[PDB]
């Protein structure tokens, strides 16, 4: 979960 | 009103479709926001959703994914597209999902993965994926970023930073290179992405700007070869592409330049 990063358009 | 991206042109895309080759049964992964089907002047063959809240593939909230696909198919008309939705209707994504996108691809034997989408984080996970997706055969494009430039370092964004994918960065009608495209050493090729007119839902149209724009080309254009060349591998693909780009700039800002479609089909 710490590790899960977020991708943007 | 309709409209096409003035990228087909630039990157000698209707050379390929007078020869007869328009990318017909090439399978073309979009992952993104979902791809809206109802519209008019897209198909999609196919595809499926790894956002938990948002499980339809086919309704694009957002309208990214719907602007890529049309890129896509203006430069592959006949392409098999498929919507593997891995974005929110915000335009963000958990690495864990776009994995799953991934892996979902690879097992579903897509030609060509397109990533219009970034992150500042890397991963391990993420790395994995896109590298077991080249080492199934499959060609990896994703935008560079529209991160510009911070003197003599990189600001290309993940996936598009990984050795294994296609890192495209995006330049205006004049092979300019524009002004928020990322740029350093991962940095593999060019193509347009300034106002690039597509498609978006509810059977519209509209011109967007990034890298995003850019990666939609070559996606495409990755098609168009595989359509001449089926036998041709992922190896091969990026091989020609790379291999016979229009030289612009310095290749940290450039890479090797404008993707020339005509050049790399032969």
């Amino acid at each position: 979960v710490e590790e899960d990063h977020v991708a943007h358009a | 009103a309709k409209c096409v991206s003035y990228g087909v042109a630039q990157i000698k895309a209707p050379a390929l479709h007078s020869q007869g080759y328009t990318g017909s049964n090439v399978k073309v992964a979009v992952l993104d926001s979902g791809i809206d089907s109802s519209h008019p002047d897209l198909n999609v063959a196919g595809g499926a959703s790894f956002v938990p809240s948002e499980t339809n593939p086919f309704q694009d909230n957002n309208s990214h994914g719907t602007h890529v696909a049309g890129t896509v198919l203006a430069v592959a008309p006949s392409a098999s597209l498929y919507a593997v939705k891995v974005l929110g209707a915000d335009g963000s994504g958990q690495y864990s999902w776009i994995i799953n996108g991934i892996e979902w691809a690879i097992a579903n034997n897509m030609d060509v993965i397109n990533m219009s989408l970034g992150g500042p984080s890397g991963s391990a996970a993420l790395k994995a994926a896109v590298d077991k997706a080249v080492a199934s055969g499959v060609v990896v494009v994703a935008a560079a970023g529209n991160n510009g430039t911070s003197g003599s370092s990189s600001t290309v964004d993940y996936p598009a930073k990984y050795p294994s994918v296609i890192a495209v960065g995006a330049v205006d009608s004049s092979n300019q290179r524009a002004p928020w495209s990322s740029v350093g050493p991962e940095l593999d090729v060019m193509a347009p992405g300034v106002s690039i007119c597509s498609t978006l839902p509810g059977g519209k149209y509209g011109a967007r700007s990034g890298t995003c724009g850019a990666s939609n080309h070559v996606a495409g254009a990755a098609a168009l070869i595989l359509s001449k060349h089926p036998n041709w591998t992922n190896t091969q693909v990026r091989s020609s592409l790379e291999n016979t780009a229009t030289k612009l700039g310095d290749s940290f800002y450039y890479g090797k330049g404008l993707i020339n479609v005509e050049a790399a089909a032969q």
